[PDB]
RNA sequence: UAGUUGGUGGGGUAAAGGCCUACCAAGGCGACGAUCUGUAGCGGGUCUGAGAGGAUGAUCCGCCACACUGGGACUGAGACAC
RNA sequence: CAGAAUAAGCACCGGCUAACUCUGUGCCAGCAGCCGCGGUAAUACAGAGGGUGCGAGCGUUAAUCGGAUUUACUGGGCGUAAAGCGUGCGUAGGCGGCUUAUUAAGUCGGAUGUGAAAUCCCCGAGCUUAACUUGGGAAUUGCAUUCGAUACUGGUGAGCUAG
């Protein structure tokens, strides 16, 4: 039971790794308002699968490099 | 090593004792893994002197932990109790 | 009947030859069982004022529908710059509330109420307010008769 | 502490009759002057007084006459708003639950202020204990007796001479040949009497 | 421009009933007919009627009068596009301490405040009407 | 505002400063006076009120009011001075406690002796 | 921001990892406040308040950091050790 | 066993604020949190009498919250009192007409795990009473996982004409 977070992809540049954006939205604690907040994940893709632009799926795994700690797991929907 | 043993509490000249499962490194009345009951060496009236738990008391001695010699003696008079 | 003085006070006009002072009296009159009024009364003497204020508040009385002791709901009221919040409460708890609001309340017979003062506290436009708010609460009797239900219903 | 102090002053300031002089003679007839507060400027009872000013005489009053100061009846102020009901009626509830004046209902102390004596000095007996506080709430069932050192002496004697001449209250039923009653329960406060008002004392506190 | 048709519908419920008139007509959609079909049967107006044409649809509402006063002394809207108000079965409110009703927007569908306590359930606060 | 405008920037609350700097939250400061005088109250009041010159342990040279009938304060006086303001004078926010440090009580006084320091005559 | 961001071979650790290193590529962060600058040990709790909120971290309990100032290792299950 | 024998002070009395008079003194001495009092009949200055409120304590200073709806989420304002940019266009952002199908992110409901102990509150017990100590309960108003609902908001596909 991985943890799973889906967002879309924003960057392929680098080599055997993928950026991607995930939104959330949640109630402001003072005034009530819905807004919006968001947050970029480095993730690992060996194959290069994804690109820029598709949705995809990532969990949590053990580290990779300094800043990556999630890989992919299947490309919801390409781009 | 894990130690069952008393620590204390109450005011001045009237201690109240709590028998608690806990690693012999820590300080008598700091942390604790598990509190399985109480002492009141000078209960009068209603109040309750000894209420230990048999069932915990046995799990933890299965899993390693040393009583200290006055718990052994609680333990004992408990077991003639019930 | 009760009868209360919430204020008197010293006023002056210019003339030639220096000032002409007169003074006067606001006044509520309550039977305490549900009948309120208030009124104001002016003139060169003191006595001569509050009794002119007794009867202007005699002339000017409404009738209140209570719930018990307490009000059927909390109310917002409001005269000019004062506003008015009275809440409805637990038997023992009193009438905690200002003076001006007091007299009027006790006039009107409510003995458990906590009551707040938002804004101006001129004495004659808050006794206005607090009037004006207990003339315009409303039943459940008659809430049930203008949605043409019952008060069962209603709940 | 304690009050020492004049008591016909208090009462007098107070404007009715505290009960502290025993009754042996007619208060009026004692003091000859009620109606006259004691000073250089005293004045009439008629005088008019301010809100705050009769919120604050209905306190003293109640003081005056239970001898309590002022931080333990605030303490009982508060310990009645906690208890559930009506908190003025608890307040008298626990003013009238005292050992002290719980002898003096009773009937062996020809005043409270003798009640208080002999409390302290170990001459009344809690069940059977040898309580010496007269700040002792007495909780129902309670068993008000005479020691065997306070049994014999001419005072007792005088004072349940007294209380035959007044009228022991239903709650308490006190055996005078044993010296020794049981309190049933808190009087209620129809029983209590109409005079004092309570209400003023709430809203005091409120403020 | 138009943001807030429910507004748009209450207010002019409101503005017609402080004008005395008998009835008010405005455009039409399903959740402008849910919130008048919840007031007429709650008792605050008589009648209330859809009229096509084309493809334009006009809400009608027969509005109520009781001792020469509206009955409708009181409509607030409270939910808005630029704050919405969510709230769950303990925390829904009571308008005059339960003599007004609290119009809600439930999973079950739009009830007042005291069926959704009974169904225990909760939704989007919509108006309060007394 | 509206909920939008809150959202972006919220509400401004403003502190307030000490009106006795001088203390430096301290209910007391013991000091060295520098100059005894006798200054004139601003109108409509005509008097002659009795002020010092004070170097507090703080750093912050003060003015200090003297009160009681007689004092006998004088240069080179090592004085207690607490929270306080004449009213009247202007520039003086501070008292000098008698029976302090070198401060004396008033003499031939017997109501409210704790206020000015005087000690109980048989 | 130039080991900076990622990859490959190797080194190193009880253990993942630019943690180190040679090469390869040009990446990475930021108006949802990066960088810089001021101030501050943090929580359970405590005070005030109808509540929302505001102020606060003595005494009791959990975590962190420090031992005249700065840089180091050794021994040992465990320290970079009042 | 001895004997009332060993034991009561502090502040205040013009209004806010419960308690007033005499003397000495006079725009001096002085009092003063604010309005204020004081040039010979000052209940506001010093003493005295009498009182008032507390009490082994009574006053002052220092500091936080409250009163303060004077930072207003609950819960304020912008014609003349403080406050609409000299006027447009437009970027990021906020919000957005009607119908229908799908999703279940927001929203709502149920279950499990967790939210240490002490502290707060409730019912009891031991302290002559109370403080205090203590047994149990409630509470911890949250967070995570999972299973459900589809009116509203958002995403997607399609249709429409009052903008």
């Amino acid at each position: 039971t991985v943890r799973t977070l889906t967002g879309k992809v924003v960057s392929d540049k680098m080599d055997k790794s993928i950026v991607v954006l995930i939104e959330r939205r949640v109630q402001h604690p003072l005034y009530g308002k819905s807004i919006r907040r968001s947050t970029k994940l480095h993730a690992h893709d060996e194959n290069n699968v994804a690109k820029i632009g598709d949705v995809v799926t990532i969990k949590e795994s053990r580290p990779i490099s300094k800043t990556k700690a999630w890989t992919l797991v299947e490309v919801v929907e390409a781009a | 090593m894990v130690v069952i043993r008393l620590a204390r509490g109450g005011a001045k000249k009237r201690p109240f004792y709590q028998i608690v499962v806990t690693d012999s490194r820590n300080a008598r009345d700091g942390r604790f893994i598990e509190r399985i009951g109480f002492f009141n060496p000078t209960a009068q009236g209603q109040a309750e002197k000894l209420r230990l738990d048999a069932d915990r008391f046995a799990h933890w001695v299965s899993q390693g932990a040393q009583p200290s010699e006055r718990v052994a003696s609680l333990a004992a008079q408990a077991k003639k109790a019930t | 009947l009760v009868e209360k003085l919430v204020a008197v006070d010293r006023v002056a006009k210019v003339v030639k030859g220096g000032r002409i002072f007169s003074f006067t009296a606001l006044t509520v009159v309550g039977d305490g069982n549900g009948r309120v009024g208030f009124g104001r009364g002016k003139a060169r003497e003191v006595p001569a004022a509050i009794s002119k204020a007794l009867e202007a508040a005699r002339r000017n009385m409404i009738t209140v529908d209570l719930a018990g002791t307490t009000l059927q709901h909390p109310v917002n009221a409001r005269h000019g710059a004062s506003r008015v919040y009275m809440q409805p409460a637990s038997e023992g708890t009193g009438v905690i509330a200002g003076g001006a609001m007091r007299a009027v309340l006790e006039a009107a017979g409510v003995h458990n109420v906590l009551a707040k003062c938002y804004g101006s506290t001129n004495a004659a436009n808050v006794v206005n307010a607090t009037f004006k708010g207990l003339r315009d609460m409303t039943s459940p009797e008659k809430v049930a008769a203008k949605r043409g239900k019952s008060v069962e219903e209603i709940q | 502490a304690r009050y020492i102090g004049p008591k016909c002053k208090l009462s007098r300031r107070e404007g009715t009759d505290l009960q502290l002089k025993s009754g042996v003679k007619p208060f009026d007839v004692k003091t000859k002057k009620a109606n006259k507060a004691p000073g250089q400027h005293g004045q009439a009872r008629g005088g008019k007084q301010s809100e705050y000013s009769l919120q604050l005489r209905e306190k003293q009053k109640v003081r005056r006459i239970y001898g309590v100061l002022e931080r333990q009846f605030s303490n009982y102020y508060k310990e009645a708003a906690r208890v559930k009901g009506a908190t003025g009626e608890n307040l008298l509830k626990l003013l009238e639950s005292r050992l002290d004046n719980v002898v003096y209902r009773m009937g062996f102390g020809s005043t409270r202020a003798e009640a208080r004596q002999l409390v302290s000095h170990r001459s009344i007996t809690l069940n059977g204990r040898r309580v010496n506080i007269a700040s002792i709430q007495v909780k129902a069932g309670d068993v008000i007796a005479v020691h065997e050192g306070a049994k014999q002496q001419l005072r007792i004697k005088n004072a349940i001479e007294l209380a035959a001449q007044r009228g022991i209250p239903a709650w308490i039923e006190v055996d005078h040949s044993k010296l020794e009653g049981t309190f049933k329960a808190a009087p209620d406060r129809s029983d209590l009497p109409a005079e004092i008002n309570e209400s003023l004392i709430v809203e005091l506190y409120s403020k | 421009s138009m943001q807030d048709t429910v507004a748009d519908m209450l207010t002019r419920v409101r503005n017609a009933q402080m004008a005395k008139k008998q009835t008010v007509s405005m455009p039409s959609s399903k959740l402008k007919v849910a919130i008048a079909n919840v007031l007429q049967q709650e008792g605050y107006i008589s009648n209330v009627e859809v009229a096509q044409e084309e493809t334009k649809s006009t809400l009608t509402i027969t509005l109520k009068y009781f001792e020469g006063k509206p009955v409708i002394e009181m409509v607030k809207r409270v939910s808005r596009p630029g704050l919405r108000q969510y709230r769950g079965k303990d925390k829904l409110p009571s308008v005059k301490q339960g003599l007004g009703i609290a119009i809600v927007s439930t999973s079950k569908g739009i009830m007042t405040d005291r069926a959704a306590r009974a169904a225990g359930i909760g939704g989007e606060v919509i108006a309060f009407v007394s | 505002a509206t909920t939008n405008q809150l959202i972006r920037k919220g509400r401004t609350t403003l502190v307030e400063k000490s009106k006795v700097p001088a203390l430096k939250a301290c209910p007391q400061r013991r000091g060295v006076c520098t100059r005894v005088y006798t200054t004139t109250p601003k109108k409509p009041n005509s008097a002659m009120r009795k002020v010092c010159r004070v170097r507090l342990t703080s750093g912050f040279e003060v003015s200090s009011y003297i009160g009681g009938e007689g004092h006998n304060l004088q240069e080179h006086s090592v004085v207690l001075i607490r929270g306080g303001r004449v009213k009247d004078l202007p520039g003086v926010r501070y008292h000098t406690v008698r029976g302090s440090l070198d401060c004396a009580g008033v003499k031939d006084r017997n109501q409210s002796r704790s206020k000015y320091g005087a000690k109980r005559p048989k």
